[PDB]
RNA sequence: UAGCGGGCGUGGAUCCCUGGAUGUCCGAAUGGGGGAACCCGGCCGGCGGGAACGCCGGUCACCGCGCUUUUUGCGCGGGGGGAACCUGGGGAACUGAAACAUCUCAGUACCCAGAGGAGAGGAAAGAGAAAUCGACUCCCUGAGUAGCGGCGAGCGAAAGGGGA
RNA sequence: AGCAGCGCCAGAGAGGGUGAAAGCCCCGUAGGCGAAAGGUGGGGGGAUAGGUGAGGGUACCCGAGUACCCCGUGGUUCGUGGAGCCAUGGGGGAAUCUGGGCGGACCACCGCCUAAGGCUAAGUACUCCGGGUGACCGAUAGCGCACCAGUACCGUGAGGGAAAGGUGAAAAGAACCCCGGGAGGGGAGUGAAAUAGAGCCUGAAACCGUGGGCUUACAAGCAGUCACGGCCCCGCAAGGGGUUGU
RNA sequence: CAGUGGAGGCCCGAACCGGUGGGGGAUGCAAACCCCUCGGAUGAGCUGGGGCUAGGAGUGAAAAGCUAACCGAGCCCGGAGA
RNA sequence: GCCGACCCGCGAGGGCGGCUGGAGGUAAGGGAAGUGCGAAUGCCGGCAUGAGUAACGAUAAAGAGGGUGAGAAUCCCUCUCGCCGUAAGCCCAAGGGUUCCUACGCAAUGGUCGUCAGCGUAGGGUUAGGCGGGACCUAAGGUGAAGCCGAAAGGCGUAGCCGAAGGGCAGCCGGUUAAUAUUCCGGCCCUUCCCGCAGGUGCGAUGGGGGGACGCUCUAGGCUAGGGGGACCGGAGCCAUGGACGAGCCCGGCCAGAAGCGCAGGGUGGGAGGUAGGCAAAUCCGCCUCCCAAAAGCUCUGCGUGGUGGGGAAGCCCGUACGGGUGACAACCCCCCGAAGCCAGGGAGCCAAGAAAAGCCUCUAAGCACAACCUGCGGGAACCCGUACCGCAAACCGACACAGGUGGGCGGGUGCAAGAGCACUCAGGCGCGCGGGAGAACCCUCGCCAAGGAACUCUGCAAGUUGGCCCCGUAACUUCGGGAGAAGGGGUGCUCCCUGGGGUGAUGAGCUCCGGGGAGCCGCAGUGAACAGGCUCUGGCGACUGUUUACCAAAAACACAGCUCUCUGCGAACUCGUAAGAGGAGGUAUAGGGAGCGACGCUUGCCCGGUGCCGGAAGGUCAAGGGGAGGGGUGCAAGCCCCGAACCGAAGCCCCGG
């Protein structure tokens, strides 16, 4: 039955993407923490 | 900056296949136009290219111990030299 | 970091400090776009036979201030980051009060802007009772005092004195 | 490097390492020396910007939507209180030293200070960074991370978030033969040691197994305890240990 | 009246959408499945792709349903050792 | 650390001895604390129990010979058997990300096995002006110079810019690799850009105009895909087992293709004058006037043809692999069925009234007219990204080689009234990655049953009966449509004979589509298998189709067309927002918001005391504020300061009425 994860890349990137995060003060802090924690991936990756 | 687009020849039965016809395929630099692979191999093997073909070679992922790898990407270009011409340099 | 294959060092190699060079692409990211690391350009040079095509070097974001003849211009600056500290704008609730509403938690948590090796504050329209003191900040003290308080729970100074 | 014998150094007997336990072997330690280059640097020196007089007259100036007053609030120890002071959203709205503000309503006296422009180091705060020290941890501790960890993995995402250190002094890492497809072993060999043989120091417990001793198929059970007895074992015996029949 | 015509939240019935009854499953094939049966099926239809709306908020042919497998107030981190 | 039957201590402990261990330890006497664990459904780890138990993931299904190999139920090959075949085959898109192909290999992964693999190691493998996307357009939306708003962060937003499965745009057939192919190659055919030239024209755009440019349902003509038959064309072969050497059987008889020609369609009025409009730029468009042709012409597209290129079976030898030969010098032709596709912007009807923008064409402005546009030809130029493989699944989403989920295209034949249904079957693909036996209860799915036939039971739950098509026939009631598939019946196969009509051809034969009449044959039974309604009567609720509690409720609940009330005059009421603003609505009372009722029929009574709402210029109370008699504090005073009566002061409430 339709589960919940229905991958689509435009979506992934348009929504949790980097350009996207920088766009809003909210996402900016996210990048900020992400980086200050030392995450390797600052945002989901997308092979398309 | 010209012997830089050409990287090394690709060596493969399939590469050889087309030496017989007019077709020399080699590893080029990944950011190279066909417009440049042209003026490149042209000023490099003193031939005239009538036709360049390209394709990326997504690099396979190898590994070792726990350490999980990823081979570098590449870009074969394959050049069709003016009729009759040849490149002894490659025909070994 | 052994190995295969080759080299270099007293004509001071490796290596360590200092300055310089180079430094693709993305990122404030700034020629334009964009789904970051990709795509597409204008201008002036250059490269290939080179007009068409491609590449190479330079250059072109926006805002503020100053100068300039409206203007086109020209220069100086800004933008983003930073563990904690700091300052300004905004600002809770659990909780305590053995319910709860004033009150408390607390101007705390946090959000936002800014500052910087600190930041604030700072040379009295002051203190407050001595005809005295003499900017500001910090520590000790004064003091759990003075007071504040559904005079509940609680909260809680200053002057002065000793110091930096 | 222990033990022994005889020596020496010390402005150095902090500490570390070397096959174990070293002042004298090694690196250090005490003491002392050093920068072409970049950074720092009034601490010392020099220079510049600036700055400094007494009396008399004059009544020109001395920070405006400001003082001030009232309404609404904030700050302060101050919760509307007798409620000032500082600050200011709304309304009215001055003066220039016969000016103004304050000294907790208000008034009089006395006294203090000069608002409505700005700047100012030090003393202070913190710790990403470097170092030093610990009646601080020693791999379930200490940072989440001693290890390739903000990883693997988990979540669309914000985000969550592990596990995992140790052969030996030296790799000397076990040629070679043997069984096996391999794995793994048995010999040989190295080593002080190989049940130190490679997730290899030590190697506890649960848990699984092999061998041996005592025991059990008419027997009733919180599993033990008390007694006697048989068997087995240690001791010459007196004794003790194991087992368990009643 | 006959002809022609070809309307309709019309009828039967696949795809497709759905879940009526029963059986099965119940450490499942499966954190909602299977079989038989059944409802709609030119419409208030089903559907791919691109978009917008969210936490006292959205969305709701209204069940307090849905809002990333538990929603009478989502998830995360924080206040927090309430 | 391990052992002890010894010693000391009341005990927690300490000591001693043996074995292991192999580099630290820390008296006496004091000090300091992360200081003693059996329990917290405690936290971490390890290891047990259940138990060799349940399971091994669709009941589509196996068997044998040969080969490989240390080892085969499980890998390769062969034959037989079975299952799918609107799929369980084939091609796209998404997601996935090397899973593709080779070679070597089996520790683990694989629910068993594994020599195999989608697994480990390594090497190869993805080629484009023309396919898709970008150097094109615009949609919702997003962003956003201006501008507006907000304590900050930020919100809204014009132009513009971004945004696609929509608009526009030039490639078809065939061959080749182990693995790519409108991408390489072969053949035929195109597109832009630049340069030179020929000819031609007022050229020129971002601006004006045309066009692009549109719904649903039904539908004509012609054609193609696709499919069937052929005694005709080609073909290696076959005569079995009683018969057949034949109009026998079996196989195959296509694909692309420019110009031109043909067939079928779409598009399009032509000429002249005047013009105040398309934000006074126009020869264009619009609008008025008259004349002509009423159709052609011109323009475009589909098909057929077409120089020529290609391909081309069964069967047989070689063959693990997989193809290559044979295999023809192949033939390549007739007839029929025929689309939902094509011509395409076709036609008709309907009401719910059916994107934009660029390309393209045209008009002019600035500017140029040695330019520049336009047409032909010649020569040159033509980038970036994707291209493997999986793709209804063992490669995507579901922790799994999970019976679930996933958009578009193709989806053959025969039969059944039709069909994408059903049964069987091509092509193609599979037998679902544990087997072997046995033939107990019991469970599941399924078959049948004497007599009875609802006695079962909460309930005919479940099963069963019925079932398609054709003809006969069919009631209350009704809103005249219905109720109807009411009910109940009869027919249905096969053979011969007579015959009616439609289609293509030509009017005929052949092919095909739908029938009507008689005669007869067999069986228990003729929609002989599979698909396939049991029926009636009478209450309740709800008018009706719809909606719903994703995962225990599908209903009598919600919704609904319709009715009434009420608000709202437009900068509307109302809603979201602090605001700007937006929605309402580019709507205007035949409208919009709220509320209740809920097709339709007939109807809807009385009670305004209380509550709400509506009305009520009186009165009553009523805050700030205004007012200031009167009183106070202080000063020597001028003053300063405070308190304060009457009186004026909204809405609300009271009151009055609906
Ligand atoms: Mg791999
Ligand atoms: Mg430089
Ligand atoms: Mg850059
Ligand atoms: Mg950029
Ligand atoms: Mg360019
Ligand atoms: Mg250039
Ligand atoms: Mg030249
Ligand atoms: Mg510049
Ligand atoms: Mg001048
Ligand atoms: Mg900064
Ligand atoms: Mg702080
Ligand atoms: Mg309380
Ligand atoms: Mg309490
Ligand atoms: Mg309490
Ligand atoms: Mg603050
Ligand atoms: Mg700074
Ligand atoms: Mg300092
Ligand atoms: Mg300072
Ligand atoms: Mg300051
Ligand atoms: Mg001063
Ligand atoms: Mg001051
Ligand atoms: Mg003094
Ligand atoms: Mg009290
Ligand atoms: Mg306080
Ligand atoms: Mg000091
Ligand atoms: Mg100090
Ligand atoms: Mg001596
Ligand atoms: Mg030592
Ligand atoms: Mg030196
Ligand atoms: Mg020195
Ligand atoms: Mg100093
Ligand atoms: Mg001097
Ligand atoms: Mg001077
Ligand atoms: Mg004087
Ligand atoms: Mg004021
Ligand atoms: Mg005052
Ligand atoms: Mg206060
Ligand atoms: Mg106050
Ligand atoms: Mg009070
Ligand atoms: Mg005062
Ligand atoms: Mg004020
Ligand atoms: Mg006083
Ligand atoms: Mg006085
Ligand atoms: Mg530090
Ligand atoms: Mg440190
Ligand atoms: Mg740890
Ligand atoms: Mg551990
Ligand atoms: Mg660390
Ligand atoms: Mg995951
Ligand atoms: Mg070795
Ligand atoms: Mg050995
Ligand atoms: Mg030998
Ligand atoms: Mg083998
Ligand atoms: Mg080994
Ligand atoms: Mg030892
Ligand atoms: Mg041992
Ligand atoms: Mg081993
Ligand atoms: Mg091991
Ligand atoms: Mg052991
Ligand atoms: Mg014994
Ligand atoms: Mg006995
Ligand atoms: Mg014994
Ligand atoms: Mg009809
Ligand atoms: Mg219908
Ligand atoms: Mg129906
Ligand atoms: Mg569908
Ligand atoms: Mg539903
Ligand atoms: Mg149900
Ligand atoms: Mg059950
Ligand atoms: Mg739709
Ligand atoms: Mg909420
Ligand atoms: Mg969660
Ligand atoms: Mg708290
Ligand atoms: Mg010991
Ligand atoms: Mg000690
Ligand atoms: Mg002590
Ligand atoms: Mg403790
Ligand atoms: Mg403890
Ligand atoms: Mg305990
Ligand atoms: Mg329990
Ligand atoms: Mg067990
Ligand atoms: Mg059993
Ligand atoms: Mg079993
Ligand atoms: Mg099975
Ligand atoms: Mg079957
Ligand atoms: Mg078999
Ligand atoms: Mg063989
Ligand atoms: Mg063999
Ligand atoms: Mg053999
Ligand atoms: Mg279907
Ligand atoms: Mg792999
Ligand atoms: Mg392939
Ligand atoms: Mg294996
Ligand atoms: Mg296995
Ligand atoms: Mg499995
Ligand atoms: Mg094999
Ligand atoms: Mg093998
Ligand atoms: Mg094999
Ligand atoms: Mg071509
Ligand atoms: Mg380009
Ligand atoms: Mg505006
Ligand atoms: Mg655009
Ligand atoms: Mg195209
Ligand atoms: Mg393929
Ligand atoms: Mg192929
Ligand atoms: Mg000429
Ligand atoms: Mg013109
Ligand atoms: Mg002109
Ligand atoms: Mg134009
Ligand atoms: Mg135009
Ligand atoms: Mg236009
Ligand atoms: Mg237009
Ligand atoms: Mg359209
Ligand atoms: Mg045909
Ligand atoms: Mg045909
Ligand atoms: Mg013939
Ligand atoms: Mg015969
Ligand atoms: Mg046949
Ligand atoms: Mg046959
Ligand atoms: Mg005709
Ligand atoms: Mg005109
Ligand atoms: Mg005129
Ligand atoms: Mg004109
Ligand atoms: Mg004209
Ligand atoms: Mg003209
Ligand atoms: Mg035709
Ligand atoms: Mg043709
Ligand atoms: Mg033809
Ligand atoms: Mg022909
Ligand atoms: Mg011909
Ligand atoms: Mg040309
Ligand atoms: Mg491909
Ligand atoms: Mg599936
Ligand atoms: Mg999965
Ligand atoms: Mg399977
Ligand atoms: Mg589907
Ligand atoms: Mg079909
Ligand atoms: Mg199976
Ligand atoms: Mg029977
Ligand atoms: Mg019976
Ligand atoms: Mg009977
Ligand atoms: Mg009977
Ligand atoms: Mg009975
Ligand atoms: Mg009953
Ligand atoms: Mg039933
Ligand atoms: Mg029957
Ligand atoms: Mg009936
Ligand atoms: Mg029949
Ligand atoms: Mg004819
Ligand atoms: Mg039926
Ligand atoms: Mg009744
Ligand atoms: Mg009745
Ligand atoms: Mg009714
Ligand atoms: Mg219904
Ligand atoms: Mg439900
Ligand atoms: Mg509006
Ligand atoms: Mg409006
Ligand atoms: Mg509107
Ligand atoms: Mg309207
Ligand atoms: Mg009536
Ligand atoms: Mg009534
Ligand atoms: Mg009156
Ligand atoms: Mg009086
Ligand atoms: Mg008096
Ligand atoms: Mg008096
Ligand atoms: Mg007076
Ligand atoms: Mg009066
Ligand atoms: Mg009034
Ligand atoms: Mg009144």
């Amino acid at each position: 039955m339709k589960r919940t994860w229905q991958p689509n890349r435009r979506k992934r990137a348009k929504t949790h993407g980097f350009r996207a995060r920088m766009r809003t003060p909210g996402g900016r802090k996210v990048l900020k923490r992400r980086r200050q924690k030392g995450r390797w991936r600052l945002t989901p990756a997308v092979r398309k | 900056t010209a012997y830089d687009v050409i990287l090394a020849p690709v060596l493969s039965e399939k590469a050889y296949a087309g030496f017989a016809e007019g077709k020399y395929t080699f590893w080029v630099h990944p950011k190279a136009t066909k417009t440049e692979i042209k003026n490149a191999v042209e000023t490099a093997f003193k031939v005239k290219v009538v036709k360049v073909n390209t394709l990326h070679v997504r690099g396979k992922k190898k590994r070792l111990g726990r350490y999980l790898g990823k081979r570098p990407d590449r870009k074969k270009a394959i050049v069709q030299v003016a009729p009759g011409q040849k490149i002894e340099a490659l025909e070994g």
